[PDB]
């Protein structure tokens, strides 16, 4: 049910950056799972998507060569190769509840969400 | 590549009023479509999905309808607590598209 | 194995009634599993992504 | 038979919190698992248990939110994210022993408990 | 929510006396209940589960009965070592309880 | 064939002990496990037993509550959790050969055996 | 509890002597028994088990019978390297017992 | 999709190298992987190939006794042994996308390749 | 051994022509080939193969024939950024061979 | 193809050794595995054979009691109890290809092979 | 035990030259057989296997034959890198034996 993130980090441009998230009862082999960033103001921007068995990933338009995202049994995790000034945004993991043909974007349970942060 | 706009900056309402908001879609997405409520403070928090289907926990006297392009989410006797962000958002899981589902503010209701 | 489409000849019943309907009525019961099957159909809902 | 536990700490609110639970001989994946917790005066709570090949979980109504019940095959164990300056007490880790259908919360073999406590 | 009370502090009793504590459930629970003795020192203890059957390394000298809505626990002839704690306790396993199967306790035997 | 223990230690009493074993050339999912402990004077005195597939235990009447024997495919061991001070003696990890029905306690191929104490 | 005592000290025998050392057991345990040789510097070391079948490497020199609830082991022939401890040891490999198979020693040979 | 690789290193000849190399989407025990360098002037020279449930290696006739490529389920990697001074120069990992019965060798997606050069 | 030469330095050309790039082959490889463009900064890219089928996101302008041992590329219309580096590649897979299916470069156009 | 060993090591008798062998291209799950140790003079002596799918061990005659092989599916390797001083020698770890009956001794494919001493 | 003594030093030999080494086995042994050459610098390497099948990268000049018990290895044409040593090693990888597989020399050839 619960979602859990990895806590946050006030990085340097040009440094790689994860952050991990596990859950509590649910196995992830099961459900799909994906990622949204909250910027100030409005901002909340949906990253990409990966899936359950078949293991594939669909991504943004602007957001293709720059996030990768990484799955076990045990944990999902995204990754981000070179950070721009303007991704200092919140965050969050939260499972893609579907039926037998959907995997539709509903994300159901969410995550806490932690603050991730850049600066030079 | 389906776009939901929600150029629409909610009205002012009191206690017990009706907000009629209105999410169109330019290409055709059946039914799959999420509605989501954002209180500033913290984690956003989901009402209804299909259009038609409400969540656990959460009261009847929030409504859905709307089918093939254009989409509503109406509700009455607005409570304090309602003060918050909402945004449509479709299912289509294409690749090409660059969605964000955004769109959508709530005034502090009087 | 098919037990339909047989011309069955009625001469001699097993009741003492022979076949004689009574106030012009009849009834027929008629169940078979052979000719079960179940046909599945599809409809797009959007004609245009080769996706 | 026999159930294990981790040592106990004297830690400080706001700091995350864990406690592993070993078993000596039966396995866990055929079994399930819960926790109690045994508070001065009276008190003794129960917290939430863990199925064994569903694995799914279920919690109180008090106690969403705030702990997480995770399990391998080898150890069971249990986590606290938020802590809250009362749960200075005792906690036990115990079997459920069951039949083919019920899961119903009969503890048989029980752990022999150790103490675990908060201070600021 | 099911729930058991077990709001009942326990007499004074001799040596062989027979003692009769009286555990009531709102809802019906079936047959699904256990029973523990705590000894203050250590960690707790099992008699009787499903209201009839006891487990091993415990003598028959304690009881089970009730069905339906309420139980009991009765015995005779109360050692040195009976001083203890005691707890009634259902196995409805639902989700939206907050049981804590609680009440009990036994004086120090004379 | 071989069998292989861990290097022994003098000890303090209140510490937890460990000793594994590993084999040389059988799989240990197989056979079954048990050991021995040699005191002065006379003793040689049985702890336990560990079976194959089963992997269920039995231990002597006196010694619940005193032992865990732990195995993996790959190393069994067992484990001390309080020790008394007449435990100074020699220790014993032998496979039990056995039949289609038996797993009578023939321990064919012994191991070598190292010294544990313990001293306050 | 199935139990050998093995009450019985080893009788002084010279090169080429015979000696019939005697385990006798309370419950029966079938044909499921062992013999060991425990030399006093190393790791013990098996002859016999099932009470007639020997072990590889073993001369043809040591004998096996006993059958039911008492049991025995002859030799004869003692050489040098005979000086070290015996046990008789029983399979049943029940629950509640205490076993530890003990009893039996070999004086050294003169 | 992505494709992924070690950081370069500035080495002594003489010395072991290695250089792993991780996919982000697709999961490598269904298709095949090989390895080219590229050196100044031309240089674009092909180092070998391992393929994917059948796990055998061809190399090239120069490049035996030189180059040893080990692969696991989660990441496959190429080795050097015994560096000669000429191969400071740009390495590159990619994905053979084949079909039921090809497995030639088109390379469609490359990697981002970094830089390797030996000195003394 | 299949050796694909490539001895063709590449001549000027404008914007707008028509450049005959021909990679010879000893060995009969089938269809089986493939051609590469590369920047002479980034890693390298893929623009046919089979020597017909030509990959995605990458304009029909231009051609791919030739069967047999021998084989050729054509386009029309350089643009600005065509200044690149070309390499023809066999994938006949064998053993005792040495490839690195080199040769091929192209001018900055005018 | 390639055989692969660790790097050897100047010891003082009394103390355990140990030499892993990984292989390059084939698993080690089909063949066998065996050792030699190549000492001066003449020296050429074969120390024990395992298999590929029983995983039984075969030693010489003099080599009881004084070696371990060791095999996981990823390395095979071997193992010294009680060094004496004159195995001072070079080791040789190949893969023994056989036939659907055989098993017969021919190693095939070598390794390159490092140089073990003891000393005191 | 299967032993092959070899008990035989080679002689000087001139370029062209044929030699017979000879190896015996006590056991018969089937055509169950190997041969290697050592250089004395590097690892060993294998000729001919089942005393009639020959491996890769080896020429076609080295001979096998032998039967039951008694083996050989002639060629002819000696080179100048055929200063090795030389080795007969049988296969019927039984438990008690203490093989070693050992015998063979080569001198330096004229």
């Amino acid at each position: 049910q619960s979602v859990k993130e990895s806590e946050g980090r006030l990085v340097t441009p040009g440094t790689p950056l994860t952050l991990t998230c596990t859950a509590s009862g649910f196995t992830m082999s099961r459900y799909h799972m994906t990622w949204v960033r909250q910027a100030p103001g409005k901002g909340l921007e949906w990253i990409g998507i990966i899936y359950a068995r078949n293991s594939d990933t669909y991504y943004a338009n602007w957001a293709k060569g720059r996030f990768t995202i990484s799955k076990t049994s045990t944990t999902v995790d995204l990754k981000i190769t070179s950070p721009t000034i303007e991704d200092t945004a919140t965050y969050f993991c939260a499972r893609v509840d579907s039926d037998s043909s959907g995997a539709f974007d509903r994300l159901d349970l969410w995550g806490q969400g932690t603050l991730v942060t850049v600066s030079s | 590549d389906p776009m939901l706009t929600q150029t629409a900056a909610s009205v002012e309402v009191a206690v017990g009023g009706t907000v009629t908001i209105k999410c169109q879609a330019s290409q055709s997405i059946g039914g799959y479509l999420s509605w989501y409520q954002q209180k500033p403070g913290q984690r956003p928090k989901l009402l209804i999905y299909r259009a038609s289907t409400l969540a656990s926990g959460v009261p009847s006297r929030f409504k859905g309808s709307g089918s093939g392009t254009e989409y509503t989410l109406t509700f009455s006797g607005v409570e304090c607590a309602d003060a918050a962000a909402y945004y449509c958002q479709q299912g289509y899981t294409s690749s090409d598209i660059n969605n964000a589902f955004g769109g959508g503010t709530e005034v502090v209701v009087k | 194995a098919q037990i339909f489409n047989k011309p069955y000849w009625l001469q001699r019943a097993q009741g003492h009634n022979n076949g004689i309907c009574w106030g012009n009525q009849l009834f027929v019961t008629v169940v078979d599993t052979t000719r079960s099957t179940n046909m599945s159909l599809c409809a797009a809902i959007s004609t245009s992504e080769t996706t």
